[PDB]
């Protein structure tokens, strides 16, 4: 199963093996049970160059979790500048909201990234 | 003249118990329709219906388990909930 | 009697209503495997011997009037009814593709004093809907 291979290898942080596994036609739009997708695990844990080539090669910039989180809402959580940029870039819904009714601006002020508040 | 009350003869048969989330797989579909048909594929012909409804109550608590790449929603649980305002006893072999 | 009545000449309607796909409006997420539920789902009623009618992405005001109009119908030579709702959910709510159904509403329908001819007859819902968000931790046995 590719798709959870490529789930696996986003968390892990593997661009490489996130690379070959797309090559051999892994859905980059892959799911966990959870509505997890590869996007939210690059985001959350930081791996920008990840984020990167799957917005490139069509991953869902808006996905959500089961709890109405989307990859911006988990890069704003950790506070990834370059991962948020990304994502904008890509057309993420900054008016997209989770199940506690908080935005990705929402959460940058609670978690006070005054850098974060802005774009 | 004998009334029954408007809402009697009811069954709300839940997937989940109140407030909670309930799991589904992109292939074999829910929890609890797969474990709704194999209990009534397997028990129509043996079990009255809130019984049958019972072992599909113990196949979604014990058979399954959800898996994530996110610790947030990995390991979770689901119990059905059987909604009853039925009467009488129900047999499908009747 | 202890049992209900079953051998009407038909057993009775199991209606199904499979919403996979929600307007872009709701944000509400495509629900991947509803039709493995709606075909295993078909095939175990109509062994049953169920007279099943599938319904694929009805709005609310479908959900409303196809429910309504059910009711509606003469089911004197039917023993039971079957509903199963597939679909997004709240509690005391379930999802049309376009928003919110209140359940009560369309049960009511149903009541003993509005659906007549399935007066003294089993009516189930059977509902694969969230009722929120909450997830259970479970424990060890």
């Amino acid at each position: 199963d590719l798709g959870k291979k490529l789930l696996e290898a986003t968390r892990a942080g593997q661009d490489d093996e996130v690379r070959i596994l797309m090559a051999n036609g892994a859905d980059v739009n892959a799911m966990d049970d959870a509505g997890v997708t590869p996007l939210h695990l690059a985001a959350k844990r930081g791996h920008l160059e990840i984020v990167e080539v799957l917005l490139k090669h069509g991953a869902d910039v808006n996905a959500s979790d089961i709890w109405g989180r989307t990859p911006l809402h988990l890069a704003a959580t950790v506070g990834h500048l370059e991962i948020v940029e990304v994502l904008l870039e890509y057309g993420a819904d900054v008016n997209a909201q989770d199940k506690f009714g908080k935005t990705a601006f929402d959460i940058s002020i609670d978690n006070g990234n005054e850098d974060l508040a802005e774009i | 003249c004998h009334k029954i009350p408007v809402e009697a003869d009811f069954l709300y048969a839940y997937s989940t118990a109140p407030g909670y989330y309930s799991w589904r797989n992109s292939k074999d579909g829910s929890w609890f329709i797969q474990s709704l048909c194999a209990m009534l594929k397997q028990y129509a012909d043996k079990l009255e219906f809130m019984h049958i409804l019972t072992r599909v109550n113990r196949k979604v608590a014990t058979e399954f388990e959800s898996f994530s790449f996110d610790a947030t929603f990995h390991a979770k649980k689901q119990i059905p909930c059987i909604v009853s305002m039925l009467t009488k006893e129900l047999y499908f072999y009747h | 009697d202890n049992s209900y009545k079953m051998d009407y000449p038909e057993m009775g309607l199991c209606i199904i209503i499979n919403n996979k796909n929600f307007h872009k409006s709701t944000g509400m997420t495509s629900r991947s495997g509803t039709d493995v539920d709606a075909a295993n789902l078909r095939e175990t009623f109509r062994n049953l011997k169920y007279e099943v009618r599938n319904k694929n992405d009805l709005t609310r005001e479908e959900i409303v009037e196809l429910m309504r109009d059910v009711s509606k119908e003469d089911h004197s030579k039917r023993s039971s009814f079957v509903c199963v709702l597939l679909s997004h959910g709240e509690e005391g709510i379930i999802f049309g593709t376009n928003g919110p159904v209140d359940l009560k509403k369309i049960t009511n329908f149903f009541r003993g004093d509005r659906c007549r001819s399935l007066t003294g007859k089993p009516k189930l819902f059977i509902i694969q809907a969230c009722r929120g968000t909450e997830l259970d931790c479970g424990i060890e046995t």
